[PDB]
Parts: C-alpha cells; structure tokens; sequence
C-alpha cells in the first residue's frame, strides 16, 4: 502493498510523466460500487523511476550503498535443464513479474494499492508469453476489485506493468517485482534546500519529468523507448 | 498540492527528505525529514548460469535484477506485504 | 506502571503515542512519540473461490483474513520472527 | 516474536479485559525451574484487539492507511479442489493458525513471548479438527517450555487463541496469526495530550475497557460472546 | 578514521548509540542516538527431537540456535535480503 | 545483505581481533577488474561477536529483551528420521550454514557485502562434510566477484565461516546464518559519554579487542579456541 496518506508515486504525483496524461486504458473493471476502473500499462511510471536512480552506468538518485530499503516485493526463481526435454515442477522456459498501482478515489480515507505477480512460464514460444500477459493484466484488475471490495475503497486507475526472461538451456531466471519506499536527497530538488523541507515537495510535485530532466541537465534514459523489461 | 493541507489537519505530512548527497534513503532511516515517503515501479528479471547451488543462484540471478535498468544494487530489501 | 519507575532507570520507556488524528501507526515509523510499542493479539481466516492464479488467490483471502474482524486493512506488514 | 522491555499488550497491560480475572487455568505446563505455568484460552485478549481498532464496517483506531506495521505474524495457505477426491500435497479441508502470548515473571530481565501456529486440517469434519486443536494448545505450551529454558526466563502464564475456516470444494483458505507493534493516537485516550506523553500511558493502564468504552462513548463489539474467529 | 572525514562531507555519519543500560538495540529504533549502524557474523546451528508439528519443531530449534554461542535470545528479528 | 557508507563490522572495524591481522588467505578469486581478492577464514570475525554480546551463560552488551534487530538472515531445517534407511525430500544427516562479508576497496563509493548460504547434508559422516564445506567457500567466492562485477565495486578481501550440526536419529536440525545491525550502549565504551557519540565511537575504533576485554575486566570467551560452530 500500500501506498497511503504519507505517499506520493514517481512519475505520478512527483515528476510525472507526459506519456500518463495521454495514455488511453485499455479495458475498465466495475468496481463494488458500480464505477469503471480504467486499467492502463504502467510503462511510464517504470520508465520514470529509470530517469531519477539512474542505470548502473549512468547512477543518478540511486539508494546509499548499504542503505536500508523497505520494498513491497515478489519474485519467482526457475531453472530451463541444460539438457531435458522433462521439466521437473519447479522448472520452465521463462520467467515474468507484474506489479499493479491503483490509486485512491479519495486519498484522505483510502489506502492506494500496489498489488504484485510473479509466475513461471512453460513454452518456449515468447509470443505465447506475451498473450498470457494480457491475460494476468484481467486476472489482476480482477483481485484489485475485490481487495476494494473488502476495505470498500474506491479507486481512479490502475497502471498494471510487466517484466520478463526466456532462459537459455542451464540457466536460472530469477524475475522480481519492487515497489521501494524513499527519501528524496536535496541536490534532486531544483531549488530545494534542507532548510525548506515543504516547499521541496512542492517543487517535485509542480516539475514534470521533462522539466526535471532539463534543470538538472540530464539525458533521456528512457526517450524512444529505449528501456526495456 | 490541496490534499496536503487535508492531511495535514489530520497530523500527517507527505516530506520524505534525504540528508546525504546524492543518494535516496529508505523510509525509516534515521535522519531523513518529513514523516511521509515516496514510491516508485521496479519489475525486471536476471538469470545466471545454473550451477550445484540454487541458493547462490538466486542471489546472484537477483543481484542482476537489482542492477538492471532502475539502479537499486547494494541496498538491503526489507519485505512489505 | 511501578515497573516503568525500573525500566526508566535502565533508560527504556513504554510510551507509543501516534500523531495522527484518529490512526495507530506502526513501531519505528518517523513522528510517533516515545520509544515503547504496544502489541495485541490477531488470528483470522479468510477465504477466495480458486482461480488459475495462486499468488492472486493468496493476496485476496490474505487481504479477506486482515479485513475480518479487527480491522488491519491497507497495511503494509513487514515481518519479525 | 517477543514483547519486552519497551512493550505492552492491549487487553491486558492497557485497556484490560475484566475476563482476564475472571479466566480459569485449562491446564498449567512445568517450567525448567519447577514453577506451574498456567494455561488459558486468550478470547479476552483477542477479543480486546476489534474493540480497539474496530471492525471493517464499525472502524475505530486501527492503523493508518500505507502506515507500515511490523508484525510478529505466520499464515498457511491451503486449496479443497472443485471436484476431486484425491487431496495432493498443497491441499485440505481446512486451515487453522494460532498465537500464544506468554507473560515473563520479571519483565525487566526478560521478554513476554510470542509463539505462533497455522496448519492444514485434513479431514472435512470440523469436530475433529476441533479435538485436534485442543491438542495444539498442549503442543505449542511444551514449546513455550523450551523456548523459556533456552534462555532461562520464566512465565507467569500463556494465553493461547486459534482461528480457522473449513473451505468449500473449489476454495483456499487462509488463516493468519498477526501481533502488530503500533503506537496510540491522542483522541483514543480520554483526557490525553500531546504534550503529557508518559501521562497518557499511565491513563491507558489505569482505564479497564468497559470504563474506556464508557469514557468513549463505544458500543461494546466483543459484549455477548458475538466475536467468532 | 579518515573515512569518516570523507563520509561526513557527503551528510553520511556512522555513529551507532544506543541509550539503554547494557544493552544493544537494532539500527532504526527510536532513541537510538546517530545515523550509523555496527554489524557482526553469526552462524549456528540448533536442533530439537521431532515433534508431530514442523512449525514447532522450526520455531524451536531456531530459538535454540539463537540462544548457542553469540546471545541474540529474545529479539524480534526483521529480514533485509 | 551490505554493510555500507554507514556501517562497521565487529572485530575488524572497531574492536579488531589480533587474528585477523595474523590471518593468511586461503586462496584468492579474479575479481573482473583483474585484481585478486583474497579469501580468509572468517573465525576471528565470528569470535569477536561472541566476546562482545556474550553467550547465555555470561551476557554482555546483548540485544535488549523484545527490540526490533533487523539482520541479513537465512537459515534451513532438515529431519533425520527416527529408524529409517530411506530419506525423503526435506531430511538428512546434517545442516550447515555460511556467511562470507567482503570488504570494499573504496567504501565511498561501493558498499560491502555479505553472501549467506545454507544446506542440508545427505551422508552421516562429518569428514565428508567437512570437505564439501571446503568447496562452499570457493562456490561463495564465485558468487561474490559475479555479484562485484554487477555493480562494479571491487573488494578488499572475504572472511567466509561456517557452522553445523549432525542429526541424532528423529531429530531436526536448523542451521541459521546471520547479520545484526545494531546500537552500541555507552557503558560498552571504555571514556564513552552519551554527550560524546563521535567521539564514542572513535574510542571503539582505536580499541583492539584485547584491550576492550581488560578495560572491561572481562575474561576473553574466545582465548584458545573454546568456540566451536
């Protein structure tokens, strides 16, 4: 999971995306109290959060080395046999991992929620893959509705996104799903200063990521679609 | 935004500020400013060579999850669930 | 409590005061007021119809346990063992 | 998990039930030390937890909504197929946790413990899943002994609870055991401040919850046995 | 040391005080005086005779495992992996 | 897991173990940037903790009773059957663990790390698993350059140490491997001020473990060596 009254989500609320303004959904879900659900890919809010760390070559507002982060986390580990044409249960061909934000009608009251897959895949067709994937997208505004339902919240949208491996013979894949919780450091903030804690916020907040890109003077990572998961 | 003078009638502040250079911190660390948090989208997946190991085999195949495209390498995971 | 006159005096205190309006707050979480914690009991079962998705059937009774009875919904539970 | 020095529990040390008191010994275990631990259903101390937070629909103190809550906790998760009669190894009839709170004798030197249960039943009689409980709370107070001679700390007395449901063909249940480590707000303590902090701990530990409920104005949830687990 | 020089100028402390009589606490407790912590290395083994219940017998051994050599007995352990 | 910019380890950082200077490498490990990294014995290391937390027969400056420690941990459990030839799935004769720390080359900029490992050993007798051991340490330092290589941080050197346990028939065995991060107390300070925390930990800093041991007036739990794992 959850986000609440104490978050804000990267290429959302703080530096947000332009690609989040003109996304259409691609199919809604009726929700407990009869309003539509828009579901929509969460690729710009993955893309975002490659521009504020940073890549391995290209660090940006990476956590401090040794630092401890609190993540809402799933993963799923699978072994393709280096020479079988018998997968024992635990084995596969891929591996993939889903994470889905839906955000609170009322944020003041309502939790927003994350809510995590993770699965083994057993053709070695990536195609296959990809059309099971639309499929978990269904499965997974399905739970949404229903874990709204239980805490009869209400939610705006949902930005559901995907990661994933075709392994070779003899190797392990290991596909995981993050949400990290954070602090922001002062030199991210265009203006910000230790002494101004409040107003830090609010500049994030009024910054796109564009802009953001620009006071800072840093590239693009993800521009022409160049990330992929 | 208007919804952070809601929640702050309420006792609750959104500032989750780092005192360090350059670096993002976690939630509960000792030092940051503010009381509230910032969160973010990480899926991405790692493999490695099998070997007679499964457990450095996951811990490696990981630490390349970590480390691909959004940087989160050398950090400690705390689970959230 | 008499015992607080003896702890004080071993530098621990039992205060756990949250400054929400409303709202408990967790143990560590940044704001809450003194160095204590308070605890309670909570055992609960939910249940969801079986789907081709285990995780998701997991996530849903979980969240149908934590919403029964004493409300914990729209938490998130770091585990001690 | 353990409650120690910095702990409290509510129903007992705070808000304490009047069922408490009244409660009498199912059984007692023996110590390392030759001293009797009495045993004890915990409802009382269960029961005080939904009058504290509330229920989903009646909702009174309960945590934040994205607050993160550390939680000695533990769950079991276990299928009863749709139409089979043969039960493979992730599946049963029901499924069942527990807690058993036990509180040290000399809390300065040692932590009050938790040990906590969950387990898959596998027969689809609910009488025999209850006799097979009974016997859990004679298993798990000969681990509380153990634990207590591990490190030589003694119990005053264990007060243990269990959960379950018994699942329809097709269904997963999921039974959880959770004791949360929270800190309490203002409005929940009458005649509280925020500038008298150890004064609000000691109004809590004098209030009993029938007078807390009273100086609340809160209907009794727990009242005539209502609460079902 | 020097280390610490350099660290400081970047906002990083490793300073690591607990305020209880005797013993220690865990990094990110309230009360705890610096933004540092201190580690250790602690590998042990325990066992207990075979019950009818695995969780038990986990729980036990554990704990008897805890208790053997370095004393960490009687502590909420949390996971950072 | 890491032990980063904030963090130093206990009889290597602050209260040094003489043995670890004495210590020669067993063997060393390319790391991708050419160098060799030397492996060592972690037993100093694992020693050092056990003078400076005690046992349960002499504690010092343990954790307190109840408090959160969060910890790299991992562990595993395994069953050796009361009277029977035939071992199934999660049994066997004996249970190990491991934990490797290597210490960065510039810790600036690259956290140091820890590399855990568990296992369940499948024949009765202890030469042999002890050779097996043997070869878990150049398994883990394999591990730890591809981990290195990941993120580019070269190290120093790894201590790698193990602990088991053989099963007696109808006994299970749980072997854990862990990590605390922890607050040191001021009477574990030798001159140590709550008023002083800087230089409080420079004290510890410029203190060998001996010298600790004698300003302490404690006997040295380690001295001809009494511990075994």
């Amino acid at each position: 999971x959850f986000t609440g009254v104490q978050g804000r989500v990267i290429g959302y609320d703080i530096l947000r995306s332009p690609e989040v303004d003109k996304a259409k959904p691609l199919f809604t879900e009726t929700q407990w109290d009869g309003s539509e659900l828009p579901i929509y890919d969460a690729k710009p809010l993955q893309d975002a959060l490659v521009e504020y760390f940073g890549t391995e070559q290209d660090r940006r507002h990476y956590p401090a080395p040794g630092s401890f982060i609190v993540c809402a986390n799933k993963g799923v580990t699978a072994e393709r046999p280096k020479n079988d044409a018998d997968m024992k249960p635990g084995q596969g061909y891929g591996v993939w991992s889903a994470i889905a934000i839906s955000f609170a009608k009322d944020p003041t009251k309502d939790s927003s929620m994350f809510v995590e897959d993770a699965g083994v895949w057993e053709t070695p067709n990536e195609d296959e893959l990809l059309e099971y994937l639309e499929g978990r997208r269904k499965a997974m505004a399905k739970s949404i509705a229903e874990c709204g339902q239980d805490a009869h919240a209400s939610f705006e949208s949902s930005w559901i996104g995907f990661a994933y491996t075709m392994m070779e013979p003899g190797q392990i894949g290991n596909a995981i799903t993050v949400a990290p919780y954070v602090s922001l450091p002062i030199d991210s903030i265009p203006g910000g200063s230790i002494l101004t804690p409040d107003k830090d916020m609010e500049i994030m907040e009024n910054l796109t990521m564009p802009e953001w890109l620009e006071k800072m003077g840093y590239k693009s990572l993800s521009a022409n679609n160049a990330l992929k998961y | 935004s208007e919804l952070d003078a809601k929640l702050n009638k309420l006792g609750v502040d959104r500032i989750a500020i780092s005192p360090y250079k350059q670096w993002t911190r976690g939630y509960m660390e000792p030092g940051n400013i503010g009381n509230g948090y910032v969160t973010g989208l990480k899926v991405d997946a790692g493999v490695r060579d099998k070997s007679d190991d499964d457990v450095l085999d996951g811990i490696v195949s990981y630490d390349r999850a970590e480390t691909k495209n959004a940087y989160i390498g050398q950090i400690n995971m705390t689970t959230a669930s």
